[PDB]
């Protein structure tokens, strides 16, 4: 029987791997279903099993797929001194990332870094790191956050080979999972009505689960479903008594610090 | 029974080093089947040191977490741990509880991960999975392990199905060619092995879900955790009865599985490549060492660790020596960084960025040098083991003497690639059999006192380091604090120890001499050269930084 999943073409460039990482900890389904089932994932650094010159022809395989491919773009693209301080393969990251994309049947980044250029692109940009579509000028499916939650990335592979590409926000962030401000879904809600805030971390009202504005909270301005839908079936950081950083915003490590102040 | 091994003569390049986190390039050169001269080459620069500069001091966690998402944790804690001694404040009890277990938690899920998604395909040939017995398979499951479900006839037939509908599906997908396809002499193990192995490399995709949230009930996420604060902890909750109820329960079942799967298919695997005892081998280790019960200072970090600090060299193990925080260095001589910055104590150190071009054997990797009083030093689980073994530390004592009679080889045999797979898994078995006391420990401890988190006051001007041995090893972090600012910001970390190029001296770093000697049976498939570097658990975004 001739039979096919869906390619999946999956690019490190700039990147700490926590995105994979995060990608791994879906339930549903676990990423073994996932690879075994419901997409032919193709190429990807971290978890396959040729290396140097065969995983390059791995790669190349893929891209020239006649079926057409989907590329997953993980990480920030470092395009300083012509692309040369991010390479694979002795290739700048720059190029094999607008090669795949030309071709590619759809561009998800997972992740702030391949959204919107992420850590490395933080002042003063030593790298002049960029995100995807900044650097190549075309339009991406953005699952942001550092890392997203695995609901939402790999909700997203799934709603865009079942149901089409789903609705974007201005920031192409698919509504589904970014629609709503954290700040909108936290329980520490009514506290913040009732401007019941934590002055410090060693205080009592911090041990009384007040809310964390007053320590540089940015849930009231991050659109993201964390406590929603939690992270690892059990927490997320402001039940863990830390206020959100806003790891979901474009820029957010320039636009959101000072981390523990409202600026 | 000789280590297959061609006549082959030039050199070889492995580019993308794959199954590991990072962009790495090994270059090698190899005369009549066996590596003589090796280079360890890191391809991405970031930059989060000059990203740092002029920063409020309590951001820099946040960024220096993201050094690296597989490490995750990791920096936060060591740059927690870094502005907690620039600010000289001392930290409750509670929060040096809740910091050692989340690195516990950590140290599980990341080892689990490593041996079977990382390290495992360089030892099985999943393929030759499909031509095992699954009966002959359980059987030899049975006498090898303790009972369990997942290594029936039934359990491991149903792996091998699932297995060959993928194979003959035609795509590959990330086992598109591999080394074994069709065959490789350097993989030794019978089929049923294989599938066994691969059976639990399956079973090890869900377990590491579970070891991930164990770790979140604490850190509040996994990837990058947020409980860490200056002073403390912010995670009141994770003091409490039924999250602390279920951490346990979690890391109970996560122990299980290192005990019934991960050591007994490693010291199986061992068993089969004997020879890689004699292959690999480097000779000097450094470890600021973990699990203090004293965490007030750097100095009783590295005093009350209970995986011990220490600095051993030559493979001597009659002697080891005390970390001097003093003699650290990095050099950037054979690095892409601007001249004049070698033999720099990290509190002066110079991030100058400046590339050169690809294999130029002057200036060939974005990691800096680090060593120590003039030597390269291996840092990470084998590092930590020989360190703990020679001073009588009694849980490595036991559990190391248990692979050494099971394998029927001396302490020495260590010193190797299969030396160092084996030390990852001796110190899980020790964090496991661990966690009870330790989670018991917090829980009576939150019981009775809430302070999580001290008060504290930004200096003007302060210096501090802040310890940490990361799953991967000795991981430390630098602060200059300038007009209650970050003046400068260095990041040591293990991989830079362990995979950095060579020195201002031109001696090789851990990998590269560790490289030396590897037989290589098919060039085209240098599978031998995977085993070694992925032994080092290597890591390029936290090595670069
Ligand atoms: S803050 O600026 O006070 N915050 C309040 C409510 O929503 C966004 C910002
Ligand atoms: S978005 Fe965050 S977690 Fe993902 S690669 Fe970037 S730094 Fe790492
Ligand atoms: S803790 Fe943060 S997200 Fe929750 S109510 Fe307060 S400001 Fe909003
Ligand atoms: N473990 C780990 Fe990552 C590396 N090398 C750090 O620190
Ligand atoms: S820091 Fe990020 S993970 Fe959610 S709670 Fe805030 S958007
Ligand atoms: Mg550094
Ligand atoms: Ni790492
Ligand atoms: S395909």
């Amino acid at each position: 029987t001739a039979k096919h999943r869906p390619s999946v073409v999956w690019l490190h460039n700039a990147e700490c791997t926590g995105c994979t990482e995060a990608a791994i900890r879906t339930i549903k389904p676990y990423i073994d279903a996932l690879i075994l089932d419901t997409i032919s994932l193709d190429y990807q650094e971290t978890i396959m099993a040729a290396a140097g010159e065969a995983a390059e022809a791995a790669l190349h395989q893929a891209l020239e797929g006649k079926d057409g491919y989907y590329l997953v773009v993980e990480g920030g693209l470092p395009t300083i001194d012509g692309g040369q301080w991010g390479m694979v393969a002795g290739h700048p990251m720059i190029e094999t990332t607008k090669k795949a994309a030309a071709k590619a049947k759809g561009i998800i980044c997972i992740g702030t870094c391949s959204a919107y250029g992420g850590v490395q692109k933080a002042k003063p940009n030593p790298s002049q790191a960029k995100g995807v579509s900044e650097a190549l000028g075309v339009k991406t499916i953005n699952i942001p956050g550092c890392p997203p939650n695995p609901i939402n990335f790999v909700g997203a592979v799934v709603h865009v080979l079942t149901k089409g590409i789903p609705d974007l926000d201005e920031n192409g962030r698919p509504k589904l999972f970014y629609g709503e401000l954290v700040h909108d879904n936290c329980p520490r809600l009514p506290h913040f009505e009732a401007s019941e805030f934590a002055p410090s971390f060693d205080s009592e009202e911090a041990k009384k689960g007040f809310c964390l504005y007053e320590l540089g909270c940015k849930g009231p301005v991050t659109y993201n479903n964390c406590p929603k839908v939690l992270f690892n079936q059990v927490n997320w950081p402001v039940q863990a008594g830390h206020p959100c950083l806003g790891c979901s915003e474009p820029d957010f490590w320039d636009t959101m610090t000072p981390f523990y102040e409202q600026g | 029974k000789p280590t297959p091994q061609s006549t082959f003569t030039g050199p070889i390049v492995v580019d993308p080093i794959t199954r590991i986190e990072g962009h790495l390039r090994i270059m090698v050169e190899v005369e009549n089947g066996k590596v003589k001269d090796a280079w360890s080459s890191s391809q991405l620069f970031r930059g989060l040191e000059i990203i740092l500069k002029g920063r409020d001091p309590r951001d820099a966690q946040h960024f220096t977490q993201r050094a690296c998402g597989v490490c995750t944790y990791v920096h936060a804690l060591a740059s927690s741990r870094c502005v907690d001694d620039a600010v000289k404040v001392s930290i409750p009890a509670n929060a040096r509880m809740m910091r050692n277990l989340v690195m516990a938690s950590q140290y599980l899920h990341d080892h689990l991960v490593h041996f079977y998604h990382a390290h495992a395909l360089d030892w099985v040939d999943v393929t030759a999975a499909l031509k095992a017995d699954p009966n002959k398979a359980a059987k030899l499951a049975a006498s090898i392990a303790p009972a369990r479900p997942g290594n029936s006839a039934k359990a491991l037939k149903a792996v091998q199905d699932k297995l060959k509908a993928f194979v003959e599906s035609g795509q590959l997908g990330i086992f598109t060619n591999a080394y074994f396809l069709g065959g490789h002499k350097a993989y030794y193990l019978p089929p049923e092995v294989d599938l066994i192995a691969t059976a639990h490399y399956l079973e090890a995709l869900h377990m590491q879900v579970k070891a991930a949230s164990a770790m979140a009930i604490l850190g509040g996420k996994n990837p990058h955790t947020q409980f860490t604060v200056v002073g403390g902890c912010s995670n009141y909750q994770g003091l409490t009865k039924d999250p602390l109820a279920n951490y346990l329960a979690l890391s109970k079942e996560v122990c299980q599985f290192v005990n019934e799967c991960y050591i007994p298919d490693l010291l199986a695997v061992a068993g089969f490549y004997k020879d890689w005892g004699g292959i690999g081998g480097t000779s000097n280790y450094l470890a600021f060492g973990e699990f203090a019960t004293d965490d007030s200072s750097p100095e009783k970090h590295l005093a009350t660790s209970q995986f011990p600090s220490g600095v051993i060299t030559g493979r001597d193990l009659g002697k080891v020596d005390n970390v001097d925080l003093g003699a650290i260095y990095e050099d950037v001589k054979y690095s892409w960084y601007a001249p004049g910055g070698d033999g720099k104590h990290p509190y002066d150190g110079v991030t100058d960025p400046k590339y050169t071009k690809l294999d130029d054997k002057d200036h060939y990797s974005w990691m800096k040098a680090p060593r120590y009083k003039g030597k390269a030093m291996e840092v990470g689980p084998l590092a930590r083991t020989f360190i703990a073994y020679a001073k009588g530390q009694p849980d490595f004592k036991k559990v190391v003497d248990m692979v050494l009679g099971k394998l029927s080889v001396p302490a020495t045999a260590l010193h190797s690639t299969l030396g160092r797979t084996a030390a990852r898994g001796i110190e899980t078995a020790i964090v496991c059999a661990n966690m009870e006391k330790w989670i018991k420990e917090m829980a009576d401890s939150g019981a009775k006192d809430n302070t999580l988190c001290a008060k504290w006051e930004m200096p003007e001007e302060s210096k501090g380091v802040g310890l940490a041995d990361a799953p991967r090893g000795a991981l430390s972090h630098w602060i200059r604090i300038k007009g209650k600012k970050i003046d400068n910001f260095q990041l040591v970390v293990p991989s830079t120890w362990n995979l950095g190029p060579r020195g201002a001296q031109g001696d090789k770093s851990p990998v590269e001499e560790a490289l030396i000697g590897t037989p290589i049976a098919d060039p085209k498939r240098p599978v031998e050269i995977l085993r070694t570097v992925h032994a080092f658990d290597p890591c390029i975004a936290c090595g670069v930084h």
